[PDB]
């Protein structure tokens, strides 16, 4: 405060000639719209959400360079003249629009899944954080990732503990969002896309959860769309027009490949599949590591202990099975797990859960 | 002149409001996007008083007039989408679609990643070497070239190298146009481009039309008939009309590809217009060798690495496949911390292109 | 909530070696109920050995007086590792003020662990000697010795170096004579500049033919075989040489001293051009000797720098103008009163046709850095206000506080002197000098008064100095950081214009940024054609030691300059020899493992901020393009075995695929285990008893 006033006040108060009558004189008003086309001849075409499409004419406020069709700018309500230029982020892209920042998972939260971590760092990391790995081996890293799982686990926490070390923004687009059941926003979509990542890059491009637009099946019947099909020719033409250093990668994570398009493949920019895995003893002591640094434990249980019992689970029912076992603590009236309730609370939880069996009786 | 350019808001920007926003919306109504015009009493000749909204539509009659460079007052003269009468020598073709068409002339392209495909150059050397180099060649032999080439495959490969590949023997203009933006149910937006390509091929002489996924614009789709558009009604007309018609064959040639021709109107499949069809098989032996010693230039190798070996033990693989034995085999090099790709580098490269996909 | 009040207003730095004051005297601390709330937790955590959540409760209410108290009995080892990793920030704000008060309790015993982190952070003169105190084995010293050269800082000057560095015997000494030369660049340089004979590459470097246009192969010939001597340049060929005249002829020999850097000896090779006729010969002679003099300070067998003090007092023109330069870089980490004695008198009258005096004020600055002296800073200070002698032009009055800038660091309460000119003349740089004097009478930064301070500031061109120092340190001011620069870059004057880029391109090794390089657009064309002439030097600064990589975003604001005329060709070319300096593969390395700087690289960083004119309006000398190689660290790391000897030991390769002494490397993580202070560049590991091994 004491700053601005004696720097930054007296430099708007001792000298007022221009830039205080720039918006006036072409208009008070603003409504916003998009540039249709720009020449030298001080005229073009806008377009507001309303659709009042109109003719008008061009003062000179940025050079012509500057102003570039497609963009949303500053313009006039009544006559629609252009008063200047604005950003273009305002301009509706997709319906679904997620930027997260400082996403929370690491590589120390996922547990034992180093096995893992290491095809996902090379095809995303390593590029972001040696380029010069990739440069000085004359080839280019791939873009694409393919994974395997499930929602919580598989599909999420590898995604999200990458953009934490890789120090960018998390952005999610919904794998539904890019086919709108509307011909021609199955490529416009996907452009803008990679528009909000191709300036500084500072992020990078995550689609979770494909059920739909990674099969086109044969026609627009049977799960499939007829607008599919073209729309994944053109990612192709982004995807091999996208060239940097591997500051922005496409991760998307569906069931199945085998109903995708051999052109979206292009075998050489996704190098990578990673297949879920069923982890060993030791992803569990990872993740029990996290929750007993809060939760109390009994001297006679350590992390060998509550390891002993485990059937298919993967890092996500982990915590589910402590919170149970937190839970029947309550029932007896005290704070700290102890051994009589770690036994009377695992077998709350193994039992009772999967009914089938699966089972070396068949002899 | 620097402090001109402020002080002309005061003086000249009076005017230009009025003759650019005034003028344009007097009566309720260059580059034009958008022209329409309300309650306009003219003068039979050049009257126009035509809405281009699919609201309240109007005509013209009295005759027939031609006025391509300006018709009345130009500005909110315009057409759009549906013709009208004598308004067809100004249409609007004002559009940022440069991104689309790609002009090339006489590409340095020979062999990269279709290192191994002169099975389909000597398919396309007779319908396409042959016309555009001696097309006197014909008046001996009586018959005539292919009207068009179609091109088919796999899916995004063997449809973009492989065409400029041939247009260098023939020293042609190669002009690529993308059917991605074509693919908008718009009226008039894709007879507008098609008619433009015939024009700039008169001018010179062998040149090769390509269009880019002909799949996206097609004879037909579901958006013409069940439409109320001419989009793709319109536009085989001009398949129909310049190359066919009118156009020579030798000169203005036109190359298509597709991903299956079931999706294309029969017309167009007829003899007379489309009749090669060019198939992109698996290269052999040979054609791996020269591609991976042109990808080996760029990448860091070892000096003394033998692809007549390990490519030898992978099977017949697509030409995308095989930009990405290159590229994976910097990948276990990283993880063998090594500056170049040894030997066993491009073993496991390929042994995982054998695992996931056995092609 | 007394002591964030108290901390806000104080004449001195956080924490104290009395542990019985009640801080009644003069500005009040702690009160008189409190004095038993400061023994209270003392006796719990003491016999449970829960230090651990114990100094977590002194990082929160800032208590440094209780710290000593939680050492007693039991266990002094595991008390050591919990202080690493809670101590230097466990709340939003930093204090590293906390282990001042452990050098009281500690004297007598230390610790294998603790003498570490006696050693980083605020770094004492005697807290740094602590770690050889407590252990008595020579081989530790040895590796101690590795990065107190790289260090500096306490112990540089006469009184280790000169005087123990040619061997002593006893318990807490044990410095080697190898150990002198060794760790510091003097008998590596050498053998490291027979490595660069079969590692050279392309050479874009040439002779042209006309001198005015030879400044441009000049830049070209020096600095991109910096390391690598040349001998088909300097002897065959002379027409980029004797064709050249006046400043011509001070940079052309200049050329030739980077070229001969890192040898044994840089005068012998430089006596060709030494005494001829004219002192325009003359001139850059001493000039080169003093850059290829560059991190060697009293020689290897012989003080050679001691004879080269008295050439600085020359009445000759050319000569004084590149002997300040040059030898003002060899000096540094030297101190000495006869230096000090000449270069007094040249900047007072500053007399421009005989003592050259614009390079004087900044010799002061680059040599006696890091010491402790009040009467530097006075003689200036009589100077600056009387204006003595025949001083006249305020430039020149304005040159002298703008090498004010450093000689107050680590001054303490010796700062007043820079204060009273403040006070005397209005500058514009000058009003944010008062500001940042402050950090040395708080022996650092981080502190919540100062980056409250700043802000005040902020919400003028020097006061982002301060700002990157706790962004290194500190994520939390980094990333307002960030959004305050983007609005700093417009303003009046161009000194915080041009300071942005080369703030962030030092430290742009460490941790590259692409958000500042393309603010770089509005920054090579803004108003004057000197501002475009310096966005290309200092867009190659931004881009020394590193070919392409995330600087490729920094090469497309290059692309925009190629070729214009044949005086532009020396404008483009100033980044093209920076990406190719030292053959292009190269470091700078201003810091180390120890969370500390080096003040002697500091001052060339200030010393180009003040220097530098020859790019920028009213040109003086062409020799101030090669101020870089004052800062320029040497890129090596040494092999050696448990006895600390050279020889061949097979480890982690480094950035060269085999490791031995004088082999380039930088910038590799070490998990090995060492003897005492692992530190990653030049290590000397050990093996566990169990076996015998060089690993």
């Amino acid at each position: 405060f004491v700053s601005n006033s004696e720097i930054l006040k007296p430099f708007e108060k001792k000298q007022e000639e221009e830039k205080k009558q720039l918006e006036e004189i072409r208009g008070n008003p603003l409504s916003i719209g998009t540039l249709e086309e720009i020449i030298d001849d001080d005229h073009a075409i806008v377009t507001s959400p309303t659709m009042p499409d109109y003719y008008v004419s061009i003062l000179s406020f940025v050079d012509k360079e500057l102003l570039e069709p497609g963009c949303s700018v500053l313009l006039h309500h009544k006559t629609m003249s252009i008063v200047g230029v604005l950003q273009d982020d305002a301009d509706p892209m997709v319906s679904v629009m997620k930027m997260d920042k400082s996403p929370t998972e690491s590589y120390s939260d996922i547990g034992g899944l180093e096995s893992q971590i290491q095809e996902i760092k090379e095809s995303v990391e390593l590029p972001l954080t040696h380029p010069e790995l990739y440069e000085e081996m004359g080839i280019k890293p791939p873009k694409g990732v393919i994974l395997y799982g499930a929602p919580g686990t598989g599909k999420t926490l590898l995604a999200k503990a990458v953009a934490n070390q890789t120090s960018a923004t998390f952005l999610r687009i919904v794998g539904s969002e890019l086919i709108q059941k509307y011909l021609g926003d199955g490529p416009r979509l996907c452009r803008q896309i990679f528009k909000v990542a191709g300036e500084n890059a500072p992020s990078i491009v995550f689609i979770d959860e494909i059920d739909a637009i990674g099969t086109k099946r044969y026609d627009s019947n049977s799960g499939g769309e007829r607008e599919i099909q073209r729309t994944m020719l053109e990612l192709l033409n982004q995807l091999d027009g996208f060239d940097d250093r591997g500051d922005v990668k496409v991760i998307m994570a569906t069931n199945k490949i085998e109903t995708l398009d051999p052109a979206l493949i292009r075998p050489g920019r996704i190098d990578r599949k990673i297949l879920f895995e069923n982890p060993d003893l030791s992803t569990k002591k990872k993740i029990l590591g996290i929750h007993t640094s809060k939760m109390n434990l009994s001297e006679d249980v350590n992390l060998e202990t509550l390891v002993t019992t485990k059937d298919d689970l993967s890092g996500a029912d982990i915590q589910a099975m402590c919170t149970e076992a937190g839970l029947l603590a309550l029932r007896e009236r005290r704070m700290q797990v102890t051994a009589e309730d770690f036994k009377q609370a695992k077998e709350r939880v193994m039992k009772n859960k999967v009914e089938e069996n699966l089972e070396g009786l068949y002899l | 002149l620097k402090q001109t350019e402020n002080d002309l808001k005061d003086i000249e920007a009076r005017i230009k409001e009025k003759a650019g926003v005034k003028e344009s919306d007097t009566g309720l109504a260059h580059p034009l996007q958008v022209a329409r015009c309300t309650k306009i009493i003219k003068g039979e000749d050049a009257k126009y008083v035509i809405n281009l909204k699919q609201i309240a539509k109007f005509v013209v009659g009295l005759g027939e007039r031609v006025s391509p460079t300006d018709i009345e007052e130009g500005m909110r003269v315009g057409v759009d989408r549906s013709k009208y009468n004598i308004e067809l020598p100004l249409p609007p073709r004002i559009d940022p679609s440069v991104t689309m068409m790609t002009v090339e002339e006489k590409p340095d392209v020979t062999y990269s990643d279709v290192g191994g495909c002169k099975d389909q150059i000597e398919k396309l050397r007779e319908v396409v070497e042959l016309p555009l180099l001696s097309p006197e060649r014909f008046a001996t032999l009586g018959i005539d070239p292919p009207k068009g080439i179609l091109l088919y495959g796999p899916p995004g490969t063997g449809k973009t190298l492989c065409a400029r590949a041939v247009a260098n023997r023939t020293d042609a203009t190669f002009i690529r146009v993308i059917g991605s933006e074509l693919v908008q149910k718009y009226v008039g937006e894709g007879a507008r481009m098609v008619r433009e390509l015939f024009e700039m091929a008169r001018t010179k002489k062998a040149c090769i039309i390509f269009f880019d996924e002909i799949d996206a614009v097609g004879g037909a789709r579901f958006d013409d008939g069940a439409g109320g558009d001419n989009e793709v009604q319109r536009t085989m007309l001009e398949l129909i009309t310049q190359l066919d018609g009118f156009d020579p064959r030798g000169n203005i040639k036109v190359m298509f590809a597709t991903n299956r021709p079931n999706t294309l109107d029969p017309a167009l499949l007829r003899p007379g217009r489309i009749d090669r069809k060019v198939e992109f098989s698996l290269p052999d032996l040979e054609g791996r060798a020269n591609i991976f010693r042109i990808h080996s230039k760029s990448m860091s190798v070892e000096r003394g690495i033998r692809w007549e070996l390990i490519s030898r033990l992978c099977p017949n693989s697509t030409g995308a496949e095989l930009r990405s034995v290159c590229t994976e085999a910097g990948m276990f090099a990283i993880r063998a911390r090594r500056k170049v790709a040894t030997e066993k580098d491009f073993l496991k490269a390929v042994d995982k292109v054998i695992s996931g996909y056995k092609k | 909530d007394q002591v964030e009040k108290d901390a806000e207003d104080e004449t001195s730095s956080d924490g104290s070696k009395s542990d019985g004051s009640a801080a009644t005297s003069g500005f009040e601390f702690s009160k008189e109920d409190t004095l038993r709330l400061c023994l209270d937790i003392v006796p719990y955590f003491l016999k449970h050995n829960g230090e651990e959540d114990a100094v977590d409760l002194l990082l929160e209410i800032e208590s440094i007086d209780k710290l000593p108290q939680f050492v007693d009995e039991n266990t002094f080892q595991r008390v050591c590792q919990y202080m690493v990793a809670c101590v230097p920030l466990l709340p939003p704000p930093e204090d590293v003020a906390f282990l001042k008060t452990a050098y009281s309790i500690y004297l007598s015993q230390n610790e294998l662990t603790d003498a570490i982190a006696l050693a980083v952070r605020l770094g004492e003169e005697d807290m740094i000697r602590s770690v050889f105190d407590a252990t008595s084995d020579p081989v530790m010293h040895k590796q101690l010795a590795y990065i107190l050269a790289a260090q500096k800082t306490s112990f540089e000057y006469e009184g280790v170096q000169d005087i123990i560095g040619n061997g002593k015997l006893s318990e807490h000494f044990l410095y080697l004579a190898k150990e002198l030369n060794l760790t510091g660049p003097k008998v590596p340089e050498d053998i490291y500049k027979s490595h660069l004979d079969n590692s050279k590459s392309v050479f874009s470097s040439a002779g042209l033919d006309s001198a005015q246009q030879n400044l441009a192969s000049s830049f070209v010939n020096g600095f991109l075989n910096l390391g690598y001597c040349n001998d088909k340049l300097i002897v065959d060929n002379d027409n980029w040489v004797y064709k050249t005249k006046g400043d011509g002829m001070t940079s052309a020999v200049a050329s030739i001293g980077s070229i001969y850097q890192w040898n044994l000896d840089g005068l012998q090779q430089l006596d060709k051009y030494l005494y001829v006729d004219e002192p325009e010969v003359k001139a850059g002679a001493l000039l080169g000797i003093g850059i290829s003099a560059s991190g060697v300070h009293d020689g290897e067998v012989e003080p050679a720098l001691l004879l080269l003090q008295d050439y600085v007092t020359n009445p000759d023109t050319k000569i004084s103008s590149a002997a300040i330069l040059g030898l003002g870089i060899a000096f540094a980490g030297s101190k000495n009163d006869e230096v000090l004695g000449l270069l007094l008198p040249i900047a007072a009258s500053t007399d421009l046709p005989i003592e050259t005096a614009a390079m004087a004020s900044l010799a002061l600055a680059h040599v006696f850095v890091g010491t402790c002296n009040g009467d530097i800073t006075t003689s200036i200070m009589d100077n600056f206000l009387e204006r003595t002698a025949i001083e006249l032009k305020t430039d020149w009055v304005r040159f002298l506080a703008l090498a004010l800038g450093i000689l107050y660091m680590g001054q303490g309460e010796q700062v007043d002197d820079v204060l009273e000119t403040i006070s005397a003349i209005e500058h514009p740089m000058t009003s944010a000098i008062e500001v940042l004097v402050g950090s040395c009478a708080y022996t650092g930064t981080g502190d919540v008064l100062l980056i409250q301070d700043l802000l005040h500031r902020l919400t003028l061109a020097y006061a982002v100095l301060g700002i990157a120092l706790i962004a290194l340190g500190e994520d939390i001011g980094k990333e307002m950081s960030l959004r305050h620069f983007g609005h700093l870059m417009h303003y009046g004057n161009e000194h915080i214009r041009r300071m942005v880029p080369l703030a962030m391109g030092i430290v742009s090794v460490s941790d590259p940024q692409m958000k500042v390089f393309d603010t770089l657009t509005r920054f090579s064309h803004d108003a004057d054609l000197e501002v475009s002439m310096n966005s290309i030097f200092a867009m190659g600064l931004c881009g020394a030691g590193t070919n392409n990589a995330r600087l490729a975003q920094l090469l497309r604001q290059l692309a925009s300059y190629y070729s214009r005329e044949q005086d532009a060709l020396f404008i483009t070319r100033l980044a093209q020899g920076l990406l190719h300096l030292g053959k292009g593969t190269m470091t700078m390395d201003v810091f180390n493992d120890a969370h500390v700087l080096n003040k002697v690289t500091l001052a060339s960083i200030l010393t180009t901020a003040v220097g530098l004119v020859s790019p920028s309006f009213m040109l003086k000398h062409h020799q101030l393009f090669y101020m870089l190689n004052a800062g320029i660290r040497p890129k090596f790391i040494l092999a050696l075995n448990d006895e600390g000897e050279p020889i061949k030991v097979n480890v982690r390769v480094g950035q060269p695929v085999l490791l031995n002494h004088g082999e380039r490397a930088e910038l590799e993580t070490d998990e090995y285990i060492s003897y005492t202070s692992h530190i990653e560049g030049v290590v000397i590991l050990k093996k566990n008893p169990d076996y015998r091994e060089e690993e």
